[PDB]
C-alpha cells in the first residue's frame, strides 16, 4: 500500500487539467524531473524559494491556484515556465493540505492576503525537516507521471 | 607495486577554463564550477578523463585498443581500465592584488593555501606507497613551504602588505623556497591560511554575465540572461594519472603521455574557454 | 588597510599600467562613496593625493553639505579623466599571448583565422559589466588578469551568427553554429586590445532628458559620466575551426557586421569598428 | 459621487429583474475588451443564497464568491436588505486587473440575513451548462454591456471567461 | 444542544460586562491547559469597530479579527445586532486545534453596520503595553476562566501567548 | 538562538516589507535584490556596501527611520523610491551584520551617523572580510528569492 | 535669547500641565503646514522615566527618545533638578527639518537623576492604541498650536505621524 | 556587587588624584593583554570639560569621549557632582571587546554641568606629540595597573595605540 501515490495522482489530474496549452504542460515535466533530484540535494526550503521566485505570485494566478483546490474547472495562465512553476506550488501545497501537515483554511487566507504569505512561508521553515522526509515518494509519483504521459520535445 | 606508472602532471589554464556542476538551487549564478568537498576550484576526475579520452582517440587513430585497453572500453568493457585519474586540485589561482611598497609591480598573483598543499602532499604519499615512483624533489619544496603553515607567506616576492581580490587585506612574510619550475613566470606565489585564503580563492574566479537577443526586437530575450563561472587563464591544477601493469600501459606511459600536450577541457569550447597544457611533473621537476 | 585608500590615486597616477584596473577603480570607488568624509582632516595630511585641491577649493562657502556634493561631482570627473590618462595600453602581452595561443592551435591541426578590428569611434563593450559601476553606473567589459578591457567571445559569436541567420537562413546558421542537439563548428576567442594610437579609454556623457517622462515639467537632464573605449584603438581575437567548409561565411560575415555596431548603444552611432586585417592559416 | 452595486455571477439566473442602473455613470469598475472581462471582485467568507441567489455571510474563509462591478444603485427598491461601504479602491479584491480605480469608492453588494435557523453547509459549484452560461450572458452580459455584438465580437472568450474564471460556493438550502 | 458565544479580543476595555453567561455547559472550544489558549476563532473579512467595540464587516481577505469561544448568549439585550448563526464545526478557522468539535454549534458575534457614511481605511495594531495585558486577563479571562489561579499558576505563560496570539484588524474610525 | 540564513533572510524581508509603504519602493527593491548580489561578488562586499551607504542618501532622517526599523515593527522608510529602496538594501545587509554578532549595532548606527566613525568602519569592515564574505551572499540569495517571489515585476 | 523647553511624547500622561508659555513671541521650532510635524529633535543616549516622565541619561547610544520643542522657561520656580545648556541653533538633531534658525537658542532639555540605585534596562516603544492619538494629538498640539483644529481639514492625517515615527526607549521602571 | 569608575583620555595632566582604588576587588573590565588595550569604552553626546576636566553632556550623538575604566570610587569627597549611574553590562559601547563581563556595574563618571553659559562649539581633537603621552602613561598606565614594567616589553604597540585610538570632541574653550 502506497498512497502517495494515489495522491500524485489526483494532484496531477487536477494540473494536468489546469494547463491549456501543451507547452506548460511539457514545462510542468521538465520541473518535475528537475525540482525533485534539487530538493533532494538542496533541501527543502532552498528548492522552494527557488520555486516561488519563478512562480509570480500574483493575486490573480494565486486565485486561479486557489480555486484549483476546490473546482477542477480553473486554469492556471501565465507563460509556460510561471504556470509550470505556479503547477509544481500547487503540487506542494496539495501535499501539505493532504497528510494536514497545514491547514487548508491557514493557506487559503494566505494566498489571499499578501501579509500572510510570510506567515506561511515561515510556517514551512519550521515545518521543513518533516516535509522533507515525508513528499520525496509523491514527489517521485509525480516525476513518474508527468514523463509518463506528457510528452517532450 | 599496485601500480606499474604512476605519473602526476599540472593542468595549466591557457585560456580560461569551465567545468561546471550544472544549476543547483543554493548556488547564485546558475552556471559555477566544479567545486571541491572544501569549497575549492576542482576538475572532476569524471571530466579529465573523458576530454582526455576523447582528444587521446581522435589524435591517436592508430592506438585506440592501447588507449582501450589503459583507458577503458567504450562499448561492451571485457574489463576494468587499467589507468585512473585522481580529481584534479586547485595547485595555484591568479589573485587581483594592490600592492605599494614594491619595485616589481604586478596586477596578479598566484595564491594556494595550506589545504591545497596539504592535499597535493597527500596525493604524492598516496602514489608513493601503491607504486615504485618517488616525487621526493615535489615533496621536499611542498614540506618545506608546509612547516610555514598558520600564517600567510610569498614565495618569491618582496611583499609585504596587499589587497588580494579588493576585500582582503593580508600582511605577508618571505619564504626562501621559490618553486620555479611550477611558477615561471616569475609571477609570486602567496600561500594563506585555510580561513583567509578560501574566500579570496572563491572571489578570484571569473562570473561573466551572458544573455539571448530577440532577434525580432533586438533586446534580450525575457529570461535569458545568466551567469557563468570561469576558472581564469594560468590556473593551475594537480592531478596524477596511475596505470596498473600491462603490456599496452607501456606503450601508453612511453609513447601516448609523452605527445599529449593540449587538451580541451570543460565546456564553453567555441567560445574558446577549454585550453589546457599538460606539464607532465615527470619532466618538469 | 586605510593607507592603501587613500594612496590608490598616487598609484593609479604613477603605475599606469601595472597596477590592477579591477581593484585599483573598486578601492578608489570606496573613497567616491565616503568623499565627504575622506575630507575631514583624513587624507592622511599627504602632499601627492588629488584630495588635497578639494580642500583648496572653496565651492560653496554657505552650505557645506552642497559643497561637498559639487567637490564629488568634480571628483568623478577628475577620476574619469585620471584613468583615461595614466591606464594606457601595452600590448605586447598581448601579441605574445595571441601568439603562443596560435601555435597551441597550429599544434591542434585547427584553421586559425586571427582578426584585428580597429574601433572608429567611441566604443562601448559591456556597460552593465562591473567596472566604474560602483562610480559611474556604468562598466566596460574588462578581464582583470589580463588587465585589459575585452570584447567577449560570445558577443562575437552572436553578432556573426545573427548576421548569418539574417542573410543565409536560421538553418544553415545552426548547420554552422548549432543548436540544442548539435555542437557549433566554429570557436572563437575574446578579443584584446593590441594597439591603440593615444589613450585606450576616455570620459563621455549621457544626459538623458526625457526619458520615461511625462511631459516638460517633468523634464530634467541627468548627467551620467562614463568611461568608453576610445577611438583607434585596435583589438585582436582569433577564430579557429575544423571543418573547412566553415570558413567562407567567417569570411564574408566579418567585414560587414563591423561597419554595424559591435558594443553597446551602435543605434547613436557608438561602437563602430573597422576591419583591419584578416589572416587564414590552414591547417597543412 | 460614484457608486458601485455587486453582481453576483451564479449558475441561479436571479438577474433578469436585479438592476436598473445598467451602466449610468460614465464609467465601470468591470470592464471587456476583447481580452475578456476585468476587474473582477472576489468576496471571501460569505455564499450565494441561490434561492433568489444573494450572498449570506459565512465565515469560512474557503467561502469564496466572484462577481462582476458596475456602476448604479439597487432598484430603488431595497436599502433595507443590502450592506453599503465604502473603501479606497485598493481594499477590495480585484482579479484580472487592467487599471487603476478611483481611490474611493461606494459599495452596494447584495446581501442576505445571517438566518440562524439551520446550519449553513455550503459545496463548491462551478460554472458549466453552456445553456447556463447562454442565458448568464444573456441577461446580464448583454443589458449591462450592450458592448456584446456591437464592439464585442470573439463572444466566444467571454463565456470561456466566466465557466473558468467565475466560479463560487453555494448553500444548496 | 449546545450554542457558544465569540467574544472579540481588543486592546480596549469594553468588555467588563455584555453577557449573561458563564460556563453554561461542560466544556468549551477555547481551552487552556498549562499550554496557553488553543482552538482560537479567526474571523476574517471583518474589522473592529471599538468606539462601542463590535465587528465591522468589510471586504478585505486581509481584515481579520481572532478571539475566544465560550458558550452562551449575549446579555438578552440583543438579537437585532448580532450575526448569529449555526455553523457545522469544520467551517471554522481555528489556530492551535487540540479538541475537535462535535459536528455543529451555533455563535453570536459583536456586530454593527457597515456605517455607509466615510470609507473604512483600517489600520492592523496588535495588543502590547501589558498593562492592557493584565487588565484583559483580569477583565474576560478572570470572569469566564476561573481556571486560572485554581488549577493555572502559569500566568507568565498565558500572557506570553495573548501578546503573539492575538491580533485584530482596527477601524482607525 | 541561531537563525539559519534563509530564516534570517526571512524575517529581516518581513521588517523591510512593511516598511515600504508605497509599492514603487518595493519594486525598486527587488532590482536592488537582484542586482547587488553578484554586485557584492564581483566588486567585492565593502566597495558595494559604502556604495549601497552612498545611494540611499541617509539624509539625518531616513536615517532615523532606518534606525527605527531596528526596534519596532512601527517603522516607515520615507523618501524617494529609488533611495529607500537602496536604505531598505543598506537595512538588510545592517541586520545580517548585527544579528550574526559580526559588528554590535552601536558601532554601526555610529559609522552611519557621522563622519570619523565610518573610516573605522572601513578599518573594521577589513579585518572582519572573511567573516563576512564567508556566507552573506547565501542569506542575499535568500533575499533575492524572496524578492523575487512577493513583489511583482514592474 | 530665545528660550526652548524641550518635551516629551511617550505613551504615559505625565505632561498634564508641565506647561507655562505656549509661544510667547512669534517662533516655534516644530511647525505642522499639512505635512505632519517638523523638526523634532532626537535625544539619543537618554531614556524617558514615566515615573514622573522625564530623560534619564544612559551611557548607551542605542537608546533614543524624540520630542518637540516649545518656546518658554518651564516653571521660574526650578533648574536645579532641570538640565540648561546652551547650543548655538546647529547642533539640534532635527529630523524632518524644514528651515534653519539664527545660531542662537537655549535648551531646557526635562531632566531627572540618573538613580544609580538598579539598573536601567529598557524597552523599544512605539505609541499605538489609536485612543492614546486621540489623547496625544490633544495633550499639547492644541493649546501650544492654537490653530490645530482650528483650520484642519488633514487633522487625522498629522496623526498618522506622531502615531508612527515617535519612538524611544524606557526605562522599565 | 563590585564598583567601577571612568577615566577618560584627555589632553590636560588630569590624573594627579582622581582615584580611590587600583583594583580593589578582582577583576575589570579594560584590558593590555600582549596586543593593546582593550574592552576600551567610548561615551558619546557628552565633551569633554578641561576647565576642571570633567564630561560635560551635549545633545548632538557624535560628541564622543574614550577611556577605560577599573574598579574604584572617585575621591571620597565626590559622588556628589560626579553623576554616578548603574548600568547592565550590556548597555555599554565598548570597543575591542574580547571578553565578556558579570552582567551589571556601577559606574562614576566626572560629569560638569552642561554649561548654559556659552553656546558650545566643540571641535575634534587628536591625541598627538607623543610627549603627551609620555605624560599619559604616567598618568594612568602606572598610576591604577603597575602591571607595566611588570608585563610590559611591549610599550611599541600601546604607545601608538594611545596615539591613535583615543579622540574626543573638546570644547576648546
Amino acid at each position: 500500500y502506497e498512497e502517495d501515490y494515489k495522491l500524485a495522482l489526483e494532484a496531477f489530474k487536477k494540473v494536468f487539467n489546469a494547463l491549456t496549452h501543451y507547452g506548460a504542460k511539457q514545462a510542468f515535466r521538465s520541473r518535475a524531473r528537475d525540482l525533485v533530484e534539487e530538493i533532494y540535494n538542496s533541501g527543502f526550503i532552498p528548492t522552494f524559494f527557488y520555486i516561488i521566485s519563478k512562480a509570480e505570485l500574483n493575486s490573480d494566478s494565486l486565485d486561479s491556484l486557489i480555486s484549483l483546490f476546490s473546482s477542477d474547472n480553473a486554469i492556471l495562465r501565465g507563460s509556460d515556465e510561471n504556470v509550470s512553476y505556479s503547477a509544481y506550488l500547487f503540487i506542494i501545497l496539495y501535499y501539505l493540505i493532504k497528510r494536514g501537515i497545514i491547514e487548508q483554511k491557514f493557506l487559503i487566507q494566505a494566498l489571499r492576503c499578501e501579509k500572510t504569505r510570510l506567515d506561511l512561508i515561515d510556517k514551512l521553515y519550521n515545518l521543513a525537516p518533516i516535509i522533507s522526509a515525508k513528499i520525496r515518494t509523491y514527489l517521485l509519483a509525480i516525476k513518474r507521471l508527468s514523463e509518463a504521459l506528457i510528452e517532450a520535445r | 607495486p599496485y601500480y606499474a606508472f604512476a605519473e602526476p602532471f599540472f593542468i595549466h589554464a591557457i585560456t580560461h577554463l569551465h567545468v561546471g556542476s550544472g544549476s543547483s538551487v543554493e548556488e547564485e549564478i546558475a552556471l559555477p564550477f566544479q567545486r571541491d568537498e572544501l569549497g575549492y576550484p576542482t576538475i572532476y576526475a569524471s571530466s579529465l578523463k573523458g576530454a582526455i579520452k576523447s582528444f587521446l582517440l581522435k589524435e591517436f587513430p592508430d592506438k585506440r585498443d592501447v588507449i582501450y585497453k589503459v583507458l577503458g572500453e567504450d562499448e561492451n568493457p571485457e574489463e576494468a581500465s587499467l589507468g585512473t585519474f585522481l580529481d584534479a586540485i586547485l595547485f595555484a589561482i591568479p589573485s587581483r592584488i594592490i600592492e605599494i611598497d614594491s619595485a616589481k609591480p604586478y596586477v596578479w598573483v598566484y595564491v594556494t593555501t595550506y589545504e591545497l598543499l596539504k592535499k597535493v602532499k597527500l596525493y604524492l604519499d598516496s602514489i608513493s606507497q601503491l607504486s615504485n615512483a618517488s616525487f621526493s624533489n615535489l615533496k621536499n619544496k611542498i614540506d618545506t613551504i608546509l612547516a610555514k603553515e598558520g600564517k600567510n607567506i610569498t614565495l618569491d616576492s618582496d611583499l609585504k602588505s596587499a589587497i588580494l581580490n579588493e576585500d582582503f587585506y593580508v600582511e605577508l612574510e618571505a619564504l626562501n623556497n621559490k618553486i620555479p619550475s611550477i611558477i615561471n613566470a616569475g609571477v609570486p606565489l602567496l600561500v594563506l591560511e585555510d580561513s583567509i585564503g578560501r574566500e579570496v580563492i572563491n572571489r578570484s574566479l571569473i562570473r561573466v554575465r551572458r544573455i539571448r537577443i530577440d532577434r525580432d526586437k533586438k533586446v534580450v530575450e525575457t529570461g535569458g540572461l545568466w551567469s557563468e563561472e570561469y576558472v581564469p587563464m594560468k590556473t593551475i591544477f594537480f592531478s596524477v594519472l596511475l596505470g596498473k601493469e600491462s603490456k599496452e600501459s607501456a606503450i601508453f606511459a612511453s609513447c601516448i603521455l609523452r605527445n599529449l600536450r593540449y587538451v580541451i577541457l570543460g565546456g564553453k569550447e567555441t567560445i574558446g574557454k577549454g585550453i589546457v597544457e599538460l606539464r607532465w611533473v615527470k619532466d618538469v621537476i | 588597510a586605510i593607507d592603501f585608500l587613500v594612496n590608490i590615486l598616487e598609484l593609479i597616477k604613477e603605475k599606469q599600467c601595472n597596477i590592477n584596473l579591477f581593484s585599483a577603480i573598486s578601492l578608489t570607488s570606496i573613497v567616491y562613496n565616503n568623499f565627504g568624509e575622506f575630507l575631514s582632516n583624513n587624507q592622511s595630511y599627504s602632499t601627492n593625493n588629488p584630495l588635497l585641491k578639494y580642500h583648496i577649493i572653496i565651492l560653496n562657502d554657505k552650505n557645506k553639505t552642497k559643497d561637498v556634493e559639487e567637490k564629488r561631482n568634480i571628483f568623478k570627473r577628475e577620476v574619469a579623466e585620471l584613468i583615461s590618462r595614466n591606464f594606457k595600453l601595452d600590448g605586447e602581452k598581448v601579441r605574445n599571448y595571441f601568439d603562443s595561443l596560435k601555435e597551441v592551435l597550429k599544434s591542434l591541426k585547427y584553421t586559425i583565422v586571427d582578426v584585428e578590428i580597429t574601433t572608429r569611434t567611441r566604443a562601448l563593450i559591456g556597460v552593465s559589466t562591473s567596472l566604474g559601476k560602483l562610480i559611474f553606473g556604468s562598466g566596460i567589459s574588462f578581464d582583470p588578469y589580463m588587465n585589459l578591457p575585452y570584447i567577449p567571445a560570445s558577443e562575437i559569436k552572436g553578432i556573426v551568427r545573427s548576421y548569418i541567420e539574417g542573410k543565409l537562413g536560421e538553418q544553415e546558421a545552426e548547420e554552422i553554429f548549432g543548436n540544442e542537439e548539435r555542437e557549433g563548428n566554429v570557436n572563437f576567442t575574446d578579443a584584446y586590445p593590441t594597439r591603440s594610437k593615444d589613450f585606450l579609454f576616455v570620459p563621455d556623457v549621457i544626459t538623458p532628458h526625457y526619458n520615461g517622462k511625462k511631459s516638460e515639467a517633468d523634464a530634467e537632464p541627468r548627467p551620467v559620466i562614463h568611461l568608453t573605449i576610445a577611438p583607434k584603438v585596435t583589438f585582436r581575437f582569433l577564430i579557429y575551426y575544423k571543418r573547412e567548409d566553415v570558413g567562407k561565411p567567417i569570411c564574408d560575415s566579418m567585414p560587414i557586421i563591423l561597419i554595424r555596431g559591435l558594443g553597446a548603444r551602435s543605434s547613436v552611432g557608438y561602437s563602430l569598428f573597422e576591419l583591419r586585417k584578416i589572416e587564414v592559416i590552414k591547417a597543412a | 459621487s460614484t457608486q458601485r452595486e455587486y453582481v453576483f455571477i451564479p449558475i441561479t439566473n436571479s438577474i433578469t429583474i436585479d438592476v436598473k442602473i445598467t451602466i449610468g455613470g460614465s464609467d465601470h469598475i468591470t470592464n471587456i475588451d476583447e481580452r475578456g472581462i476585468h476587474n473582477v471582485l472576489v468576496i471571501t467568507g460569505y455564499a450565494v443564497d441561490e434561492k433568489n441567489g444573494r450572498l449570506v455571510p459565512t465565515l469560512d474563509p474557503c467561502d469564496y464568491v466572484k462577481g462582476i462591478l458596475v456602476a448604479g444603485t439597487p432598484q430603488q427598491a431595497q436599502s433595507n436588505d443590502f450592506l453599503t461601504l465604502k473603501l479606497p479602491a485598493n481594499k477590495l479584491y480585484l482579479i484580472r486587473k487592467k487599471g487603476n480605480i478611483s481611490d474611493d469608492l461606494k459599495i452596494y453588494i447584495p446581501y442576505s440575513s445571517p438566518d440562524a435557523r439551520n446550519s449553513m453547509k455550503t459545496k463548491p459549484v462551478s460554472i458549466s451548462d453552456d445553456t447556463i452560461v447562454n442565458n448568464i450572458i444573456k441577461e446580464v452580459f448583454d443589458k449591462i454591456y450592450n458592448i456584446t455584438q456591437k464592439e464585442k465580437v470573439k463572444i466566444e472568450k467571454v463565456k470561456e471567461d466566466i465557466k473558468e474564471l467565475f466560479s463560487y460556493y453555494a448553500l444548496e438550502q
